[PDB]
């Protein structure tokens, strides 16, 4: 179901993947709200980008795509939450609207 | 899929 979080699942992860490379990778096609990084099927994230719009313009954009050269090819579908919610802002979760510590 | 050898960063 179409929402505006998506889950990027990052093949072939042969380097970090943390919140600031994500937001680098797709702050510039869709406007980022929250990042989540987990370890599941894979290293996995959850990206909240502020509409639905932004959601799929980073979901055509970055869909297999990858990262780096040769590797860390992106999965991207529509994430399950329909919003994300930050403990707190370090390297496996981020969110835009606050400040670090 | 349209974006098979897309690159998005330089390596680190």
């Amino acid at each position: 179901h179409m929402n505006k979080v998506l889950l990027l699942s990052i093949q072939n992860p042969l380097y970090p993947i943390t919140v600031d490379v994500l937001y680098t990778v797709c702050n510039p096609v869709g406007k980022v709200q929250r990042i989540v990084i987990f370890k599941r099927n894979g290293i996995q994230a959850m990206v909240e980008f502020e509409s639905v719009l932004c959601a799929q313009k980073a979901k055509a954009a970055l869909n297999g795509a990858d990262i780096y050269a040769g590797c860390c090819t992106l999965k991207i579908e529509y994430a399950r939450p329909t919003r994300l919610n930050v403990i707190r802002n370090d390297n496996d979760s981020w969110d835009y609207t606050k400040p670090y510590l | 899929n349209p974006n098979a050898g897309k690159v998005l960063l330089p390596t680190p």
